[PDB]
RNA sequence: AUCUGUUUGGUGGAACCUGAUUAGAGGAAACUCAAAGAGUGCUAUGGUAUGGUGACGGAGUGCGCUGGUCAAGAGUGUAAAAGCUUUUUGAACAGAGAGCAUUUCCGGCAGCAGAGAUUUCAGCUGUU
RNA sequence: UCGACGUACUUCAUAGGAUCAUUUCUAUAGGAAUCGUCACUCUUUGACUCUUCAAAAGAGCCACUGAAUCCAACUUGGUUGAUGAGUCCCAUAACCUUUGUACCCCAGAGUGAGAAA
């Protein structure tokens, strides 16, 4: 739409063609692009865990302090969600309420890793990598680029043995050995 | 309550009528003031109703001066008459608005039946008819405003200043620019002239030297194989036979080791030679009227010095007014280059140069200077010279 | 929008021919598609004057195919209702349209009021006079203009008195236009002749005026010639001025010769009086110029309109041997006071003269006053 | 020079720190296709919309309106005046198109002759 | 180890004015915006094609039918000149040297009250 004039604006205040209530600031497709997340649909089931979490928090924290019951389950949720890799730390419980967030998921996806592992330049390279079927998990080939990888399994991501790509930082630094491919 | 318009072009006079009246009590208002910028808010307040070109360049020079003086022109008064429509003078009267309230007392005598208006409401009219200018006269021929603006601008201006082509000395600048350089013209194509009958006739260019004459020789003697005793009687008209060349030339036209060159060649020669000829008689009739202007322009500055030297002391001044600005000292470093005004030879151009500098002054700043002051100059200098 | 007003005024006279029975409903639609495209030309930007004559062509071309359809179907010559005017009401809107936003194409008024003139009985005259007075002021300075009315008036209706008061009021504006002068003093001539004409029909069935505008004329054309071709200053050369003197003279001799050959259509005048009077007008110095020694070529034509004044006008049959004496009188006097060139060449146009216009239309046998002529030729 | 090793200019851009940015950063092409911003040009002109519904128009009469000249009246002023004000009246004159009525004629039809390029307008006689 | 006293030290407020926030009005009349689009110039952004840093993967095979590039061959032009190659900073010129000709050896934004006896 043309630029409102003056008159026009005060009786249109609530316009807004692009930006509504509804979209909660287009958080969904800022995550998707900082992440590169290509099914339209993963960041809000990925919501919806979170707030599985959130959920049950709250209901924790209602329980009286000294309860050992909400002790006991609100340290297997901190353990649990550490080793998935979810959350940096164990110390507070606070940050299952403002420490879990879809962005910190999505900073788990086989692509991300990738790229903090500096196996690829940026997440699109990566994830073009995958769809490639360039990476491999463990012994198993992966071409999905959704894979969330745990703390313990980022030890095992690493290039398929017959890679173009192991080639060339084998002959970059002269250790290429044909015996092996 | 303004109902008419009158506008003063350059062109001409152009009457509007006013369709609707803007509001008075708001006329400090932004909005009103906008309207005046906005030629579709404009276009609703006035119209154009006549408009009477003038005839010519000079008539616009004499209606520009009464409108300036206030004054009612035979021009004006009519396209007054033919628009303005009849009525009481004491009942009602139609309203005109004017820019100049100095020109409401004459249009009143003429027309005692129109109220003369130049309240602020008036000229913000006026102001409107002179932003929007020609697109208001919906293509009626107004010429081009701009133009006609430069050709009455000038004219004005110099009425009033009484500007006169006497005053002007530029025709002594470019005479002199022109004579120097034809004095160069001159020599450089007689040189040229000499070296092309140079080969079909070499020693001749050394018979006779002055250049001037070698060309008017050449054209008579055009092939030194031609040599007869009436000849030698024409060519011994020119000139004299007191150098005694009358007779080396048949003598060693005779005997000479120039090649003859073709019949065009020799056309070229003649020809050119002829083009020697015209440039010397036009730099003499050049320098005839130099001499000439020198008199009227500056007959002190002229007589004290001399018409030539006078006319360089001028050019190297850039004109006559910087002439008499500078100081006297300012004057003697002036002609410093070329010796114009030249430990006793000094003392006299230090005292020539103060002269010359008072006789500046005096042509300059009299509308008909005459030589009487120049003389008596001159002669004090020449005083000064005999006790030095 | 300003169109769809206009095309709703057509209205009522479409609804009119559908109910005479001269249009159907489909062929209104298509006049009224016509007229739709024309309106929206007119009232948008870029329009020219030519989508106004070919919207008043259209409309006079509707105009004939109702006339036409009326005698036809109807049979008669007009039905007393809206459609007899509605189409010249609306040529005439449209010329008022066309002026107002093209005042300066000069063919479009002058199509505006040959319209309006034709149908007289429609348009009544103060209409006419309206649509000069309007034109007159934004055109003031063009002189066929000022022509046209002031002969619209003195043909049309004959008033003398108005068609005067416009030449009062179109050589205000252009006292500079010898041509003005030249039509003016044409239409005095013609009422002063128009009235001894009605005077020598009384009788029966019972010009100093126009050598006055003749006189201011030479004194206002030259005027004006001197502030042109001077600019905005004047000629300090005094060779100068005189050679500007010198155009003027020519440059009015010439205008004054014109008139000359104009009062010699008006044979009720005494053109022989009328003739003289712009003689004696050039016998006076004029701008410190004598025509005797400055423009010899000149006075040799006014002596010789002199020389013949007597006779230029006497027929053959009628030709008196005393007028003739007087005549040759005049030309013996003028030679003293000629040198011999000038005395030469006005011999030769006055043998001509007497030659071509009397001798050669003479009988050489019949006639005793040809050997008097011949023998006076022989002399001269 | 198997001398010396600083400076100036180019190439190159480790570490630390600082700032900015991030579905990495760019380039070329155009009578290409879109979505926007700013400025400029254009009589861009109904303050209440053509003269006209035979509900009409034209011609003419009267009324109305306008201009100044003249005469008279009223007021003011004077010893008497002169002079000045007048929304006081009348006369003749010069007008505008700018209002109101007016059926007094014309705009149906035939004939006469005239002006202009078969068509347009003006006039005269008869007739509805 | 804690108290009380003494000493030393850290921290804490509050005002005046304006504007923006009500799909008119944030409370104030001291303020400024109500129009059915026709062109042209400039600017910003985004598509489409191609591409660099700069690579990686190919919905995969056969058949027919077109196109482009590089060699071979042939045909034209070619040492009486193919190809390549800054006219565009005047070689139609600048600068230096020599010679000849004509003038010059006081101050320069010149100074400003002496000179003669
Ligand atoms: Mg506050």
């Amino acid at each position: 739409v043309r630029k409102l004039k003056h008159h026009e604006q005060k009786l249109l205040k609530k316009v807004d063609f692009l930006e509504w209530k509804q979209d909660q600031g287009h958080r969904d497709t800022q995550v998707m692009r900082t992440y590169h997340i290509q099914n339209r649909e993963d960041y809000h089931k990925y919501n919806r865990i979170c707030g599985d979490i959130r959920r049950l928090a709250n209901k924790l924290s209602l329980l009286p302090p000294t309860d050992p019951f909400r002790r006991k389950h609100e340290q297997l949720l901190l353990d649990k969600l550490y080793a998935m890799g979810v959350l940096t730390t164990k110390s507070k419980i606070s940050d299952l309420e403002n420490k879990v967030t879809v962005s910190a998921i999505c900073r788990r996806r086989l692509p991300v890793i990738m790229h903090r592992l500096k196996m690829a330049e940026t997440i699109q390279d990566a994830v073009k990598f995958i769809e490639q079927g360039h990476v491999r998990v463990g012994p198993n080939l992966i071409n999905d680029p959704a894979y969330l990888v745990t703390r313990n399994m980022e030890d095992y991501v690493t290039w398929v043995d017959n890679s173009k790509i192991k080639k060339t930082l084998l002959r970059y630094r002269n250790q290429i050995d044909d015996f092996d491919f | 309550p303004i109902e008419y318009l009158l506008f003063e072009e350059p062109t001409g006079y152009a009457v509007f009528k006013v369709k609707l009246q803007q509001d008075d009590i708001g006329s400090r208002l932004k909005e009103v003031q906008e309207q005046i910028n906005d030629f579709g808010a404009f276009t609703k307040l006035i119209e154009l109703v006549s408009f009477a070109p003038f005839k010519g360049a000079a008539e616009a020079l004499e209606n520009a001066n009464d409108i300036s003086e206030g004054l009612v022109s035979e021009s004006l008064k009519a396209i007054l008459d033919l628009n303005l429509p009849k009525a009481s003078s004491k009942k009602k009267n139609i309203t005109l608005a004017i820019s100049d309230k100095n020109l409401g007392p004459s249009i009143k005598e003429e027309f005692p039946y129109v109220d003369c208006i130049s309240n602020e409401l008036a000229q913000d009219l006026i102001r409107g008819v002179r932003l929007h200018g020609e697109k208001l006269f919906k293509g009626l021929q107004s010429g081009d405003l701009e133009r006609a603006q430069l050709g009455l601008g000038h004219a004005y201006s110099r009425a009033k200043v009484k500007f006169s082509v006497q005053k002007n000395d530029n025709h002594i600048i470019q005479a002199i620019a022109l004579l120097d350089q034809l004095d160069k013209d001159i020599n450089t194509f007689a040189m040229r002239v000499k070296e092309w009958y140079g080969w079909h006739f070499p020693e001749l260019a050394k018979l006779v030297p002055d250049n001037y004459t070698f060309a008017k020789l050449v054209l008579f003697i055009k092939d030194k194989a031609s040599l007869n005793d009436d000849s030698l009687h024409d060519l011994a008209a020119l000139l004299n036979e007191d150098s005694g060349i009358a007779q080396r030339v048949i003598d060693n036209a005779r005997i000479s080791m120039g090649q003859d060159i073709s019949e065009t060649d020799m056309e070229n020669v003649c020809v050119f030679a002829q083009r020697v000829a015209s440039l010397a008689d036009y730099r003499r009739q050049l320098y005839d009227y130099l001499c000439e202007k020198m008199h009227t322009v500056a007959p002190n500055l002229s007589e004290l010095i001399g018409e030539v030297i006078g006319a360089r002391l001028i050019s190297h001044a850039g004109s006559l007014t910087n002439l008499s600005k500078q100081a006297a000292s300012t004057v003697q470093i002036l002609g410093a280059e070329k010796a114009l005004f030249r430990k006793n030879k000094g003392r006299i151009s230090r005292y020539l140069a103060n002269k010359c500098s008072m006789a500046s002054r005096i042509d300059n700043y009299s509308e008909e200077p005459s030589n009487v002051f120049g003389s008596v100059l001159k002669k004090q200098v020449e005083q000064r010279l005999e006790f030095y | 929008s300003k169109t769809r007003y206009y095309l709703e005024q057509c209205i009522p006279e479409m609804d009119d021919l559908v109910e005479k029975g001269l249009f159907t409903k489909n062929e209104v639609s298509l006049i009224m598609k016509k007229r739709t495209d024309f309106e929206h030309r007119l009232n948008s930007r870029g329009s020219s004057i030519n989508d106004y004559i070919k919207y008043i062509n259209y409309e006079s071309n509707v105009n004939k195919l109702r006339a036409k359809r009326c005698k036809r179907i109807l049979q008669v010559k007009k039905t007393n209702s809206l459609s007899d005017w509605s189409i010249q009401q609306r040529i005439g809107f449209i010329y008022q349209r066309g002026t107002n936003k093209f005042p300066q194409d000069l063919k479009f008024w002058a199509m505006y009021l040959n319209y309006m003139k034709a149908r007289g009985n429609q348009t009544s005259y103060k209409k006419i006079h309206n649509i000069y007075n309007q034109l007159l002021k934004l055109h003031p300075t063009n002189v066929d203009i000022w022509i046209s009315c002031a002969k619209y008036e003195y043909e049309v209706h004959a008033n003398f008195k108005s068609c005067r008061n416009i030449f009062q009021n179109g050589l205000r504006f252009n006292p500079d236009v010898p041509k003005l002068w030249y039509e003016y003093v044409k239409f005095e001539l013609n009422f002063i002749t128009k009235l001894i004409n009605r005077r020598k029909v009384m009788g029966l069935i019972n010009g100093d005026i126009a050598l006055t505008i003749f006189d201011v004329c030479m004194k206002t054309l030259g005027k004006h010639y001197i502030n042109k071709h001077k600019g905005y200053y004047a000629i300090s050369d005094s060779k100068m001025n005189i050679e500007l003197n010198k155009e003027t003279l020519n440059y009015l001799f010439s205008e004054s010769l014109r008139y000359i050959k104009l009062f010699d259509e008006f044979l009720d005048l005494e053109r022989d009086y009328l003739i003289n009077h712009v003689l004696q007008f050039w016998k006076n110095d004029m701008y410190d110029l004598s025509l005797r020694k400055d423009l010899p070529e000149l006075y040799l034509k006014t002596v010789m309109i002199d020389i013949t004044l007597n006779i230029r006008y006497m027929p053959v049959e009628k030709l008196d041997i005393d007028q003739l004496q007087l005549s040759v009188k005049k030309y013996f006097a003028y030679i003293s006071k000629l040198d011999s060139a000038s005395v030469k060449s006005l011999k030769n146009e006055y043998r001509s003269y007497l030659q071509d216009n009397y001798l050669k239309k003479m009988n050489a046998e019949d006639d005793p006053r040809y050997k008097i002529l011949d023998l006076i030729i022989s002399k001269l």
